[PDB]
C-alpha cells in the first residue's frame, strides 16, 4: 500500500494509459488491403508539403479563376448606370 | 481588458485549462511543444496601449472622413 | 563615534533619510562596519524607524 | 461503497476516476476507436479518423452557404475537401516541429507491465497519419456528394 | 466633555463645520448680491 | 534563472531566509555585523523572483536584491 | 552528517484531487516530501482538498517545490513537526534538497560558504555604460 | 478582373498560409 | 433549552474612545506616520473579525450595527413621507392622475436653480419624482397630507427607538453567544411573526382601509368628500353597502362559509381597467393566503419542546453515493461564521430583488403605476441594479469565509472537500461554456453587421431573413393565456397581459399589451446568459481558489484583501479573491447594463405609446425587431436617437440631467486614471512635490503617501460604476420624462 518506488519509475507519477487496450485487428482482410495500398504513396511527410501546398494552390487557382453571375455576385459586376455623387461628380 | 485585468487571474485560468487538456481523451494524443503561459505585465502593458491607440486612430479616421465627406 | 542621543545628519545617498536628521541610539565599540545605530521620528516606505550607518555616513550638527 | 475512487489506486495523481471516466464500458468503446489502438501500424488509423471528418464537414457547407438559395452541393462539396487539406498542413507542420529523437508515451498498461511503445508519437508516425487524414479526407468528402447529389 | 470636544475638533467634523460656513457665506452673498460677473 | 544578491549592509536578522517560499537563501557566519551572521543565495536556479525576501528586509536600503533575469521552467512557477 | 535514505512508505488518507500531478511529473522533475507524523490529524492540501495524516512515516507527491515549502511551513508551524524533502527525475534518479546540510537555512550551520554576496553598498555600483561590450550585469563587479 | 482574380486570393491565403507554416517551424524546432 | 441569555453592562458609554481614532486595532491605535493611516482606518472600520477573535463581541457588534442601519432607514422613510406631506402635489395628484406629473421636491430660489422647478401640474412648480410613492399612497388608501405628516412623525419615533435599541443591546444588555445561535427559534419567529403576522396585519389594512377607499376613488367621487378610514371601521353600514358580505360579520369565517367573502377576496387577475393596476381584491386575498402559509411554516423547527425538526439532524441525514458524507458539518459552520450566512443571504436577496423588478414590470400592483413610464423604468432599473450588486457581494463574502473561517481540522465538511478536489473541471468547463456563449451570441451580432455592410440582408439573423424563433418561450406564453380556461379555472383573466390578449389602457396611454417575441429577443437573452456565465466564472473561480492554486499554494496565508505576490513566477498581478470581486463588478455592470437597455428599448418600441382610432402608435414605432439585430442598430436607433432629449435638456427643468450626463462621463473617465496606472509613478511624483513643500517649510508630519494598489483598484471600480450608472441614470429619466 505504498506508491513510492524509485525502481518502479512509471507507476509512481501516474502515467497510466487510461483506455489503451492491446486488442487484435477487428479490421477486415479484403478492406485493410484496399486502404494500405491506396494510402501508402501519400504516406511520406516530405511529399505532403510538396503535394498539399502546390496542388492545394492549384485547387484555389482553378475554382478561383474559373467569371460570371452564375456562382458569385462580383464577377457579375455593376449591371446598372452610375449614381450621382455629393460634389456634382460622375 | 488588457489594461485593467492583470496576470494572476489569467494564469490560473490557464492553469485549470492545462489540466483540462491533459486529461481530455483523444485530445490527449495532442500535446503542445511550447508551454502555454499568460502574457507578461510589460506585454499586457504594450498590448493594451496598442489596442487603445489603434482603436483611437481608426475610430476618429472613420468619423473625420465620413463626416467631412 | 558620536555621543548617544546626539542629532546627526545622514550622508549615505541611497538612504530614505538622506540629508535628514536622526538621533544616535548606541555606537557599537567593536570591529563592525556600520556601528552607529540611528532612530528617526518618521518611518520609510518599509515600516522602519531605525537603521545602521558607518562613521563616515554621519555628521553631528 | 463509494462510486468515485482514486486513480488506479494512486490518490496523488491529477484526476478522479468517475463512472464517466473509468467503468466496465467506456474503457471498451474508446479502445475500439482508431487512434487509441496500440498494436496496429501507423497507416490504417489515419484513414479511419480522416474519412470520418470528411462527412462531418460535408453536411454543413450545403444548406447554410451563400448558394443555399439557388450550385449548392458542388459549393458544399470541395469546401469539406479543404479543411481536410489544411488539417494536412496543420498535422504535417505539427509533425515538422515535435519529433527529432525517439517516442514519448506512458509505456505500461493499467495492469502496469512494460508494453511496447506506440508509433502514434514518432518521426515516421504522424507522417502516415497526416497521409491518412489526406487520402481519407479527400476521398471521404466525395461520398457525401455522390449520395446526396449523384 | 474634554473628550467630547476633542472629537468635535477631529478632522472630518471640523472640515464639515468649516465647509457649511464658507458654503453658506457664498450662497448668502449670491442672494443679496445676485448674479456677479464683476466685483 | 533570476539573480539574487546579498550586500554587506546585512544585519543577519534572518527575515529574508524565513520568508522565502522556495528556499534560495541561507545564513552563514561572518565578521562584519553585530549578529555575527550574513545572508547568502546559493540556490538561485530555484528562485522564482516573487520578491518576498526584499519585502522582508529591514535595512535601508535593502541588503537583498533580486534582478529578474533569464527565465527557466522553475522560475516561471510551472507545475505542468 | 548524512542525507536521508529514499524508501517506500505509505502516503496519508486522500480521496484524490485535480490539483495534483500531470505530464510534467512523467517527462520532467516531480518532488517528494518525507516526515514522521505522531498522530492522525488533518492538513490543508496545497493543491486543494482536505486530507487525513497517518501515524509513522508519510510521503507526498508534488510537481513544484513551492507546494513542498507551503506544506512544510504549514506542517512546521501548526503541528510543530520536522519534514525532509527532495526532487525526483524520470529515469529513476533523486536530488536531496532540504534541509541541504541538516540545519534549516534560517539558523546558522558551519560549512555553507557565501554565494552571490556583494561586499559594498548598492550605490557603490558602477553605471551601466561601464558594463556594455560584454554579457555581464550591473551588480557582479 | 484578369489580374485581381489571381493576386487577391494568393495574397489573402497563399502568402499567410506558407508564412504561418514556415515561421511556425522557425519558432518551435 | 432555548432561553434569554445576556451580559449586563459590558461596555461603558463615555466618549473616551470617540476621541481616539483607530482604537479598534492595536496597529492603527498607535497613530499615523504616513497618510495611508487615514485610508486604513476607514477601510477596516466594520471589519470586526480582524479586530477580535471573540465570536461574542463580533456578534454583539453585528446587529447593534443592524439596529443603527434600521434607524437610518426609518429616518429615510420618514423623509419621503414628510416631503410628500409638505412639499408635493399629491392632493392635486389625487384628483386627476392622468394630467398631473408626480412631484415631491422643490428647489430654493437662488443661483438660477429655480429653472429646475418645472411645470408639473396642479398649480405647483417642482421636480418630477420617479420613486413611485404617489401610487403606494393611493394603494394604502392615503387621502390627505395630514396623514402623511403623521406617518412621518411615527417613522422618526421609530428611528429613535431603533437607535436606542442598538445602544441598549451593546452597552446595557448584550445577548450571549448561545443566544445568537438559536437558529431554529430565529427562523420560526422570522417566518411566522415577521412575514406571517406582517402580511396578515397588512391584509387587515388592505381589507379595512385600502379596498373601500379605492373603490370610491375609482368611482370618481372627490377625495375630500370620501369618508375617513376610521369611520369605515365604526360604521360598517358603508362597508356593507360597498361589499354585501360584511352584513354577516365574522360569522362566515368561523363557519367555513368563506365563499360569501368572494366580494372582496377575488382571483380575477389582469388589470383594473379604470386604473391600470392589479385588483386590490386579488392582493388582499394574496396576502391572506401568504400569511397562513408562512404562519404554519414557522412551526417547523424544534425549540423548547420535543416537537419540531433539528437542523443538524436533517443535514446529517441527507447523504448519498457520489458526495460521500454530504451535508454533514454544515450546521456547525453556519452557526459559527457570519460570513457564510452573509454569502448565502446576499445571493438570494439579490436574486429576489431582480425577480421583484420583473414581477413589478409584468404585473403593476399599484394604481396608475403602469402609465407612469418614468416611474416604471426607474423602479425596474433600480431594483435590477441593487440585486446585481448584492449577488457580487455574495461571491465576495463567500470567498472571505473560504479564507478566514474554513478549518477542516476543527470544522470538517465533505461537500466542500469534494468541491475543492475537482475545482479544475468546474472552472475549465465554465471557461469553455463561456467562450461557446460569447461566440454564439456576440458572433451573431458581428455576423449581422458584416452581412448588413456587405449588402446581404437575406443572409441576416432576423425575422425577415434568418429565423431563430423562441419556440419554448412562445409555448410557455401559449400555456399561460390558455391556463385560465383549463389548469386554473377559477381565475378569470390572465396574470399578465404580456402573455394573454385584452390590451388594457388608461388615459389614452397603454398600460399593458401582449409582448411579441422574435429573433432580436432570442439574441439579447443569450447575450445575458453569456454575461451571467462570465460573471459566475470570475466570482466562482475567485471563491474556489481563494485559499490556494498551482501558482500560489499558500494564498490562504496572504489574506482575502492583498495586491499580489510580486513579479515572480512570471508575474502574479491580481491573484487575490478581492481582485476576482474587482473584475466581477465590471462584468456585472456589463450584464446589468444590457438588461436595462434591453428593457428600455423593448418597452418604447413594442409596448408603450398612445392609443388612437382602434389602433396603437408606439413610442419608437416597432423598430426593435428589425434594428436590435446589429450593433449599428443599438448605436443609432437606441443610443444616438434616444440621447436626443438628454443632449438638448439645457434651458429647461431637465437640465440637471444634462449636467449629470456630462458629470457622469467625467467621473467614469476619471476612474481610468486609477485603473490604468500604478502607484510607483505616483509616489515619485509625490517625492518631487514633497521636495517643493519642504523648500518652503510646509511639509506635513503625516507623510504623504500614494494610495495602495488595492485602494487604487477600489477607487477605480467605484468611480467606474458611479460614472457609468449615473450616466445611464441621467439618460433614461430625461428621455422618458420628456
Ligand atoms: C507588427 C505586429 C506585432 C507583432 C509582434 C509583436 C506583438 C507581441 C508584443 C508583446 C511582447 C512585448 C514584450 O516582449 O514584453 C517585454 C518586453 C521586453 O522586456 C525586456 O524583457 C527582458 C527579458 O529578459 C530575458 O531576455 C534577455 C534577452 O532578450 C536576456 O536573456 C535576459 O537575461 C533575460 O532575463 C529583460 O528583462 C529586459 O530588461 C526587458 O526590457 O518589453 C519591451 O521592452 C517591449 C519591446 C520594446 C518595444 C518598443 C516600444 C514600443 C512602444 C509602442 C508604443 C505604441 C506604438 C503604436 C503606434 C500605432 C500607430 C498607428
Ligand atoms: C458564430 C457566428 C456566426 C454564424 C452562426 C454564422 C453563420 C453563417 N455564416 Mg458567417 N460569419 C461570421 C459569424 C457567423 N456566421 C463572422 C464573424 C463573419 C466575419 C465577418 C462571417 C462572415 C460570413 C460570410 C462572408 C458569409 C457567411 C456565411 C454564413 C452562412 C454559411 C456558413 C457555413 O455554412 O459555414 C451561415 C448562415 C455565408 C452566407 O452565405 O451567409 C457567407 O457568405 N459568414
Ligand atoms: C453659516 C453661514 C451663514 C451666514 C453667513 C448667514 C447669514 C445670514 N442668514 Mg442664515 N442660514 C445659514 C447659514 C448662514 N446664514 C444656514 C446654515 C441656514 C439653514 C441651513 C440658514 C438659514 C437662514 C434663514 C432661514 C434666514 C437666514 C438669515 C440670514 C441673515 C440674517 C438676517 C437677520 O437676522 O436680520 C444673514 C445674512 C435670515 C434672512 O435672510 O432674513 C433668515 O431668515 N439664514
Ligand atoms: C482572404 C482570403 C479569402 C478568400 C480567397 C475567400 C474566398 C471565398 N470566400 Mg471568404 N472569407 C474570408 C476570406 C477569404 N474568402 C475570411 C477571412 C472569412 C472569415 C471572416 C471568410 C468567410 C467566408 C464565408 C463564411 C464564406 C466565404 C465564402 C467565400 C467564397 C465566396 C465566393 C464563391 O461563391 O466562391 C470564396 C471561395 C463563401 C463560400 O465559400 O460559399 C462563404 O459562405 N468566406
Ligand atoms: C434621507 C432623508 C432626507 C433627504 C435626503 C432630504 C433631503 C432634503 N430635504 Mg429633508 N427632511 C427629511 C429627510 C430627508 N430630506 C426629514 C426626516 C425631515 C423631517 C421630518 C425633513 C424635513 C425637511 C424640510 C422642512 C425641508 C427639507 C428640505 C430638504 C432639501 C434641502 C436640504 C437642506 O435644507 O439643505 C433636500 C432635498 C428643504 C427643502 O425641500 O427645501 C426643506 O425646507 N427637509
Ligand atoms: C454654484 C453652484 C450651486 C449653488 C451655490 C447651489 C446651492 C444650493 N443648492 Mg444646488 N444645484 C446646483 C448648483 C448649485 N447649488 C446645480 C448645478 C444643480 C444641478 C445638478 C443643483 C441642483 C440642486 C437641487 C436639486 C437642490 C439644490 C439645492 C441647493 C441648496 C441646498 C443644498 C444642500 O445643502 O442640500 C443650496 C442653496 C436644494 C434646495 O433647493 O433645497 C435642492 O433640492 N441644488
Ligand atoms: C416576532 C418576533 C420577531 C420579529 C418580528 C423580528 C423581526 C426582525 N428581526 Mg429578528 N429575531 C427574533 C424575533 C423576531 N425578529 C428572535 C426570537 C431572534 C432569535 C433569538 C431574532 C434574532 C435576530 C437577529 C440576530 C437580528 C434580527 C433582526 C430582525 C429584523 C430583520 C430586518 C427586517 O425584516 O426588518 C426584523 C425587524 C436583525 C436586526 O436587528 O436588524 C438582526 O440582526 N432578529
Ligand atoms: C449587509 C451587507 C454587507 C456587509 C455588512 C459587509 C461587510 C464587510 N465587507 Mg462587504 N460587501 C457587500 C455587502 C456587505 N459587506 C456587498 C454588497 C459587496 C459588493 C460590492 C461587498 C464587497 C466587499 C468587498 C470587495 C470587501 C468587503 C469587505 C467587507 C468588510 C469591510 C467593510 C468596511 O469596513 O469597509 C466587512 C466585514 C472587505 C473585506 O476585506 O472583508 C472587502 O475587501 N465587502
Ligand atoms: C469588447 C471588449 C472585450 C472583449 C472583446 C472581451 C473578450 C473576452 N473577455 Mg473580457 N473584459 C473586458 C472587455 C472585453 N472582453 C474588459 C473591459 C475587462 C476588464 C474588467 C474584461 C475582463 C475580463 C475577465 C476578467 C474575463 C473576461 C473574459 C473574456 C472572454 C470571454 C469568453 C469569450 O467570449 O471567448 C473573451 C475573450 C472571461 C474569460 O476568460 O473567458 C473572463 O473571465 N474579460
Ligand atoms: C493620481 C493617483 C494617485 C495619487 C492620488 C491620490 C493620493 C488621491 C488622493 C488625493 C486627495 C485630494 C487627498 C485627500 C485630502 C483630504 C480630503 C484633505 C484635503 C483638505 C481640504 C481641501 C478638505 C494614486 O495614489 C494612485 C494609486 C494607484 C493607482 C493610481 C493612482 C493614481 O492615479
Ligand atoms: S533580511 Fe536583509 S538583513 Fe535580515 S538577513 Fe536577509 S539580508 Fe541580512
Ligand atoms: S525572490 Fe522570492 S524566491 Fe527568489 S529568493 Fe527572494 S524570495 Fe526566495
Amino acid at each position: 500500500s505504498r506508491y513510492f518506488d524509485l525502481q518502479d519509475m512509471e507507476n509512481t507519477t501516474g502515467s497510466w494509459d487510461m483506455y489503451g487496450v492491446d486488442e487484435k485487428k477487428r479490421y477486415p482482410d479484403n478492406q485493410a488491403k484496399f486502404f494500405t495500398q491506396a494510402t501508402d504513396i501519400i504516406s511520406r511527410r516530405e511529399s505532403l508539403r510538396a503535394l498539399v501546398a502546390l496542388s492545394g494552390i492549384a485547387a484555389i487557382v482553378t475554382y478561383g479563376l474559373k467569371a460570371k453571375d452564375a456562382d458569385l455576385p462580383i464577377t457579375k459586376g455593376p449591371q446598372t448606370t452610375g449614381e450621382n455623387g455629393k460634389g456634382g461628380s460622375v | 481588458m488588457f489594461l485593467i485585468s492583470w496576470r494572476g487571474y489569467w494564469q490560473e485560468l490557464i492553469e485549470t485549462l492545462v489540466w483540462a487538456h491533459e486529461k481530455t481523451p483523444l485530445a490527449n494524443l495532442v500535446y503542445w511543444k511550447d508551454k502555454p503561459v499568460a502574457l507578461s505585465i510589460v506585454q499586457a502593458r504594450l498590448v493594451g496601449l496598442a489596442h487603445f491607440s489603434v482603436g483611437y486612430i481608426f475610430t476618429y479616421a472613420a468619423f473625420l472622413i465620413a463626416s467631412t465627406s | 563615534g558620536p555621543k548617544r542621543g546626539s542629532l546627526v545628519k545622514i550622508l549615505r545617498p541611497e538612504s530614505y533619510w538622506f540629508n535628514q536628521v536622526g538621533k544616535v541610539v548606541s555606537v557599537d565599540q567593536s570591529g563592525v562596519r556600520y556601528p552607529v545605530v540611528v532612530r528617526f521620528e518618521n518611518q520609510n516606505y518599509a515600516g522602519v524607524t531605525t537603521n545602521n550607518y558607518a562613521l563616515d555616513e554621519v555628521v553631528a550638527a | 461503497a463509494q462510486v468515485i475512487s482514486p486513480v488506479n489506486g494512486d490518490p496523488f495523481v491529477g484526476m478522479l476516476e468517475t463512472p464517466v471516466t473509468s467503468a466496465p464500458i467506456v474503457a471498451t468503446y474508446l479502445s475500439n476507436l482508431p487512434a487509441y489502438r496500440t498494436g496496429v501500424a501507423p497507416v490504417l488509423r489515419g484513414v479511419e479518423i480522416g474519412l470520418a471528418h470528411g462527412f462531418l464537414l460535408a453536411g454543413p457547407f450545403i444548406k447554410l452557404g451563400p448558394l443555399r438559395n439557388v450550385t449548392a452541393e458542388i459549393a458544399g462539396s470541395l469546401s469539406a475537401a479543404g479543411l481536410v487539406l489544411i488539417l494536412a498542413l496543420c498535422l504535417s507542420i505539427y509533425g515538422s516541429a515535435q519529433f527529432q529523437s525517439t517516442p514519448s508515451i506512458g509505456v505500461k498498461t493499467l495492469s502496469g507491465r512494460s508494453v511496447a511503445r506506440d508509433p502514434l508519437f514518432s518521426a515516421d508516425g504522424w507522417s502516415e497519419f497526416a497521409a491518412g487524414f489526406l487520402v481519407g479526407g479527400e476521398a471521404g468528402v466525395a461520398w457525401a456528394y455522390v449520395c446526396t447529389q449523384i | 466633555m474634554k473628550d467630547f470636544t476633542t472629537y468635535l475638533s477631529t478632522a472630518p467634523v471640523i472640515a464639515t463645520i468649516w465647509f457649511t460656513f464658507t458654503a453658506g457665506l457664498l450662497i448668502e452673498i449670491n442672494r443679496y448680491f445676485p448674479d456677479p460677473l464683476v466685483f | 534563472a533570476h539573480i539574487v544578491k546579498i550586500y554587506d549592509t546585512c544585519i543577519g536578522c534572518t527575515q529574508c531566509v524565513r520568508a522565502c517560499p522556495l528556499d534560495v537563501l541561507e545564513m552563514v557566519p561572518w565578521d562584519g555585523c553585530k549578529a555575527s551572521q550574513m545572508a547568502s543565495a546559493p540556490r538561485t536556479e530555484d528562485c522564482v523572483g516573487c520578491k518576498r525576501c526584499e519585502t522582508a528586509c529591514p535595512t535601508d536600503f535593502l541588503s537583498v536584491r533580486v534582478y529578474l533575469g533569464s527565465e527557466s521552467t522553475r522560475s516561471m512557477g510551472l507545475s505542468y | 552528517t548524512v542525507p536521508t535514505l529514499n524508501p517506500d512508505t505509505p502516503s496519508p488518507i486522500f480521496g484524490g484531487s485535480t490539483g495534483g500531478l500531470l505530464r510534467k511529473a512523467q517527462t520532467e522533475e516531480f518532488y517528494v516530501i518525507t516526515w514522521e507524523a505522531k498522530k492522525e490529524q488533518i492538513f490543508e492540501m496545497p493543491t486543494g482538498g482536505a486530507a487525513i495524516m497517518r501515524q509513522g512515516p508519510n510521503l507526498l507527491k508534488f510537481g513544484k517545490k513551492e507546494q513542498c515549502l507551503a506544506l512544510t511551513t504549514q506542517l512546521r508551524n501548526k503541528f510543530k513537526l520536522t519534514p525532509c524533502f527532495y526532487r525526483v527525475f524520470p529515469d529513476g534518479k533523486v536530488q536531496y534538497l532540504h534541509p541541504a546540510d541538516g540545519v534549516y537555512p534560517e539558523k546558522v550551520n558551519a560549512g555553507r560558504v557565501g554565494a552571490n554576496q556583494n561586499m559594498r553598498r548598492i550605490g557603490q555600483n558602477v553605471n551601466p555604460i561601464k558594463v556594455k561590450f560584454s554579457g555581464r550585469m550591473m551588480s557582479p563587479a | 478582373s484578369w489580374a485581381p482574380s489571381v493576386f487577391v486570393p494568393l495574397t489573402g491565403l497563399v502568402l499567410p498560409a506558407i508564412a504561418m507554416a514556415t515561421l511556425f517551424v522557425y519558432i518551435e524546432k | 433549552k432555548v432561553k434569554i441569555a445576556v451580559d449586563r453592562n459590558p461596555v461603558e458609554t463615555s466618549f473616551e474612545k470617540w476621541a481616539k481614532p483607530g482604537h479598534f486595532s492595536r496597529t492603527l491605535s498607535k497613530g499615523p506616520n504616513t497618510t495611508t493611516w487615514i485610508w486604513n482606518l476607514h477601510a477596516d472600520a466594520h471589519d470586526f473579525d480582524s479586530h477580535t477573535s471573540d465570536l461574542e463581541e463580533i456578534s454583539r457588534k453585528v446587529f447593534s450595527a443592524h439596529f443603527g442601519q434600521l434607524g437610518i432607514i426609518f429616518i429615510w422613510l420618514s423623509g419621503m413621507y414628510f416631503h410628500g406631506a409638505r412639499f408635493s402635489n399629491y392632493e392635486a395628484w389625487l384628483s386627476d392622475p392622468t394630467h398631473i406629473k408626480p412631484s415631491a421636491q422643490v428647489v430654493w430660489p437662488i443661483v438660477g436653480q429655480e429653472i429646475l422647478n418645472g411645470d408639473v401640474g396642479g398649480g405647483f412648480q417642482g421636480i418630477q419624482i420617479t420613486s413611485g410613492f404617489f401610487q403606494l399612497w393611493r394603494a394604502s388608501g392615503i387621502t390627505s397630507e395630514l396623514q402623511l405628516y403623521t406617518t412621518a412623525i411615527g417613522g422618526l419615533v421609530m428611528a429613535a427607538a431603533m437607535f436606542f435599541a442598538g445602544w441598549f443591546h451593546y452597552h446595557k444588555a448584550a445577548p450571549k453567544l448561545e443566544w445568537f445561535q438559536n437558529v431554529e427559534s430565529m427562523l420560526n419567529h422570522h417566518l411566522g411573526g415577521l412575514l406571517g403576522l406582517g402580511s396578515l396585519a397588512w391584509a387587515g389594512h388592505q381589507i379595512h382601509v385600502s379596498l373601500p377607499v379605492n373603490k370610491l376613488l375609482d368611482a370618481g367621487v372627490d377625495p375630500k368628500e370620501i369618508p375617513l378610514p376610521h369611520d369605515l371601521l365604526l360604521n360598517r353600514a358603508i362597508m356593507a353597502d360597498l361589499y354585501p358580505s360584511f352584513a354577516k360579520g365574522i360569522a362566515p369565517f368561523f363557519t367555513l362559509n368563506w365563499s360569501e367573502y368572494s366580494d372582496f377576496l377575488t382571483f380575477k387577475g389582469g388589470l383594473n381597467p379604470v386604473t391600470g393596476g392589479l385588483w386590490l381584491s386579488d392582493t388582499a386575498h394574496h396576502h391572506v393566503a401568504i400569511a397562513v402559509l408562512f404562519l404554519v411554516a414557522g412551526h417547523m423547527y424544534r425549540t423548547n419542546w420535543g416537537i419540531g425538526h433539528s437542523m443538524k439532524e436533517i443535514l446529517e441525514a441527507h447523504r448519498g453515493p457520489f458526495t460521500g458524507e454530504g451535508h454533514v458539518g454544515l450546521y456547525e459552520i453556519l452557526t459559527t461564521s457570519w460570513h457564510a450566512q452573509l454569502a448565502i443571504n446576499l445571493a438570494l436577496f439579490g436574486s429576489l430583488s431582480i425577480i421583484v423588478a420583473h414581477h413589478m414590470y409584468a404585473m403593476p400592483p399599484y394604481p396608475y403605476l403602469a402609465t407612469d413610464y418614468g416611474t416604471q423604468l426607474s423602479l425596474f432599473t433600480h431594483h435590477t441594479w441593487i440585486g446585481g450588486f448584492c449577488i457580487v457581494g455574495a461571491g465576495a463574502h463567500a470567498a472571505i469565509f473560504m479564507v478566514r473561517d474554513y478549518d477542516p481540522t476543527n470544522n470538517y465538511n465533505n461537500l466542500l472537500d469534494r468541491v475543492i478536489r475537482h475545482r479544475d473541471a468546474i472552472i475549465s468547463h465554465l471557461n469553455w461554456v463561456c467562450i461557446f456563449l460569447g461566440f454564439h451570441s456576440f458572433g451573431l451580432y458581428i455576423h449581422n453587421d458584416t452581412m448588413s455592410a456587405l449588402g446581404r440582408p437575406q443572409d441576416m439573423f432576423s425575422d425577415t431573413a434568418i429565423q431563430l424563433q423562441p419556440v419554448f418561450a412562445q409555448w410557455i406564453q401559449n400555456t399561460h393565456f390558455l391556463a385560465p380556461q383549463l389548469t386554473a379555472p377559477n381565475a378569470l383573466a390572465a396574470t399578465s397581459l404580456t402573455w394573454g390578449g385584452d390590451l388594457v389602457a388608461v388615459g389614452g396611454k397603454v398600460a399593458m399589451m401582449p409582448i411579441s417575441l422574435g429573433t432580436s429577443d432570442f439574441m439579447v437573452h443569450h447575450i445575458h446568459a453569456f454575461t451571467i456565465h462570465v460573471t459566475v466564472l470570475i466570482l466562482l473561480k475567485g471563491v474556489l481558489f481563494a485559499r490556494s492554486s498551482r501558482l500560489i499554494p499558500d494564498k490562504a496565508n496572504l489574506g482575502f484583501r492583498f495586491p499580489c505576490d510580486g513579479p515572480g513566477r512570471g508575474g502574479t498581478c491580481q491573484v487575490s479573491a478581492w481582485d476576482h470581486v474587482f473584475l466581477g463588478l465590471f462584468w456585472m455592470y456589463n450584464s446589468l447594463s444590457i438588461v436595462i437597455f434591453h428593457f428600455s428599448w423593448k418597452m418604447q418600441s413594442d409596448v408603450w405609446g398612445t392609443v388612437t382610432a382602434s389602433g396603437v402608435s408606439h413610442i419608437t414605432g416597432g423598430n426593435f425587431a428589425q434594428s436590435a439585430n446589429t450593433i449599428n442598430g443599438w448605436l443609432r436607433d437606441f443610443l444616438w436617437a434616444q440621447s436626443s432629449q438628454v443632449i438638448q435638456s439645457y434651458g429647461s427643468a431637465l437640465s440637471a440631467y444634462g449636467l449629470i450626463f456630462l458629470g457622469a462621463h467625467f467621473v467614469w473617465a476619471f476612474s481610468l486614471m486609477f485603473l490604468f496606472s500604478g502607484r510607483g509613478y505616483w509616489q515619485e511624483l509625490i517625492e518631487s512635490i514633497v521636495w517643493a513643500h519642504n523648500k518652503l517649510k510646509v511639509a506635513p508630519a503625516i507623510q504623504p503617501r500614494a494610495l495602495s494598489i488595492t485602494q487604487g483598484r477600489a477607487v477605480g471600480v467605484a468611480h467606474y460604476l458611479l460614472g457609468g450608472i449615473a450616466t445611464t441614470w441621467s439618460f433614461f429619466l430625461a428621455r422618458i420624462i420628456s
